[PDB]
């Protein structure tokens, strides 16, 4: 039993567990209904996310979730970010729970979205409809640029921004989620990674993998691994090579390839986002500004020019 | 906030929103002799989180992307980069008054389009369903409220069926020009018609509640009684 919050507090039995979602080493959400999550609508039921500990949690675990739900609470709500809509903190498990993301997450998405191939079809030959255009890839970017920038200006960083973390809605609608790695920096402008830890790699910058300094900047990194995420229909970031290669490839300067089937633009956006120092990495708003005009550039959608 | 009015919102879904946009504001403009400026305000498809200023203009139904930023904590909306808002509402009434500056000329939004098409994105709502077809679904949901609205050969004509007390019993709606009529009653539109008795009775106390259609089947449905 830990400080309960009136304002997002639930009665625990207002909450019917489903099947899982997805899980990870140390974590698990699973599918549920909530009753009367509105309380001028008592009786409608929510399918909603409930993330919670797994059996072997520890200590420390318990800890990074009650961060995980404060940082939510502290970030506010966003077009582009999954919303926090409550939780359950008294007598029992913490349970955190989240708006539910019908499609899952990104990665999953774009694979499921993948051609056959020539000479080849698909069985029991789904959803043609569904297969994404080069408009809705850079709508996807532009997205999770949005729900960044949004992010940054509250003065917090992600740290764990990958395409296994963005989740897509019902209507296709990006939502960046999992910020239990996620810090504010308000007036220091940076985290300093004191303790030791599991890490996602292949999606850090070279100053937060050596010298654990992390900023807006080490997140633009993983923007720039995101897109290549993207742009591969969920492929997996510098694929076939050993973490303990990796500290050496990036130490003389390596980047990955240019992901076949994407414009030269979009690799060079990959590439400013990489860049070595990490003050001429392009910002969020930078990122949403381009990523807009490529927006308007691809989807050839003609709207009324005022000036 | 905005309360629809010309705020439409999603259209379709989210599927095609643009085009059937399009269509709602031509045969619409074109029948009821519409003037220019005509418009409504909905959910961009092609700036995903912005709007859209949808209008009619000499025949044509032309798109303006409607800005929004959330960083100064507050909304902001805006057409132009010299003239902001803090609400859509502030910004539409706005450019009613104060024209619309671009490259061709100017145009001040004159009147509000009402959704004419909302029904046909609604889950109660059916194109082709004969009343038969239509009370087989219902033999199928052993419950009162749910309902459903079948559009009939009859031009400009819809029924609403439900299950009153236990039993099928259907009613009937008529399209009037621009407006939808419940016998004496009269509404806006269809979408407009079922929202309304989705809180107020509309047979013995009985209220549209539980929408009908092949997943919501899949959700109470069995096999049919009689
Ligand atoms: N709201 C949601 N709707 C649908 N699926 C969700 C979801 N939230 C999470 N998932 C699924 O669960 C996966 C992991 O969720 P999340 O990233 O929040 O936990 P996690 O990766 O931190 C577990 P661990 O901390 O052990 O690594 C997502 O990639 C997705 O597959
Ligand atoms: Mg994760």
């Amino acid at each position: 039993e830990l400080p309960e919050d009136p304002r997002w507090e639930l009665p625990r039995d207002r909450l019917v567990l489903g099947k899982p979602l997805g899980e990870g080493a140390f974590g698990q959400v699973v599918l549920a209904e909530a009753i009367g999550l509105d309380k001028d609508k008592p009786n409608r039921v929510t399918k909603v996310a409930v993330k919670m500990l797994k059996s072997d949690a520890t200590e420390k675990d318990l800890s990074d979730l009650i961060s995980e739900m404060e940082m939510m609470k502290m970030i506010g709500k966003h077009k582009n970010i999954i919303n926090l809509l409550g939780a359950c903190t008294q007598d029992g498990p913490l349970y955190v729970i989240v708006e539910y993301a019908s499609k899952g997450n990104l990665r999953e998405y774009l694979q499921a979205r993948r051609p056959p191939g020539l000479e080849f079809s698909f069985n029991p030959s789904h959803n043609p409809e569904e297969q994404l255009s080069s408009k809705d890839l850079v709508s996807c970017a532009y997205q999770v640029a949005r729900g960044m920038e949004y992010l940054a200006s509250k003065k917090c960083i992600h740290r764990d921004l990958a395409a296994r973390n963005v989740l897509v809605t019902e209507d296709n609608v990006m939502k960046i989620a999992d910020f239990g790695l996620a810090r504010d920096i308000h007036h220091i402008d940076y985290y300093k990674k004191t303790t030791n830890g599991r890490l996602p790699v292949k999606w850090m910058a070279p100053e937060a993998l050596f010298d654990r300094i992390y900023t807006h900047q080490s997140d633009v990194w993983s923007f720039g691994v995101l897109l290549w995420e993207i742009f591969t229909l969920g492929g997996s970031p510098y694929p076939g090579v050993p973490v303990e290669e990796l500290f050496k490839l990036l130490k003389e300067g390596h980047r990955m390839d240019k992901p076949s089937n994407c414009t030269n633009e979009l690799y060079m956006m990959m590439r400013d986002c990489w860049h070595a120092v990490p003050s001429q990495r392009p910002t969020f708003k930078q990122l949403v500004e381009d990523l807009d005009r490529i927006v308007a550039l691809t989807s050839n959608q003609e709207y009324l020019d005022l000036s | 906030h905005s309360s629809e009015k010309w705020f439409h919102g999603k259209l379709g879904a989210g599927r095609d929103g643009r085009h059937i946009a399009e269509r709602l504001l031509t045969e619409y403009c074109i029948e009821t002799g519409a003037p220019d400026g005509s418009f409504l305000v909905r959910e961009s498809e092609t700036f995903v989180g912005d709007y859209t200023l949808s209008f009619w203009r000499n025949g044509k139904v032309q798109h303006c992307r409607i800005h929004s930023r959330q960083d100064a904590g507050t909304p902001k909306f805006f057409l132009t980069d010299n003239l902001v808002f803090d609400s859509l509402y502030d910004l539409i009434t706005h450019y009613q008054q104060v024209p619309l500056r671009c490259n061709e000329f100017e145009m001040r939004l004159s009147e509000p389009v009402p959704q004419t098409n909302a029904h046909e994105s609604k889950e109660w709502y059916h194109a082709s369903l004969t009343r038969a077809q239509a009370e087989h679904m219902l033999m199928r949901v052993p419950r009162d409220g749910a309902f459903l609205v079948r559009k009939r050969n009859e031009p400009n004509s819809y029924a609403i069926s439900f299950r009153a007390e236990g039993k099928i019993k259907h009613c009937r709606v008529q399209q009037e020009g621009q407006t939808v009529m419940l016998g004496n009653s009269e509404f806006d539109s269809l979408v407009d018609l079922i929202s309304y008795y989705e809180k107020h009775p509309l047979y013995r106390k009985m209220k549209l509640r539980y929408p009908i259609n092949e997943e919501a089947l899949e959700k109470i449905g069995t096999a049919e009684p009689d």
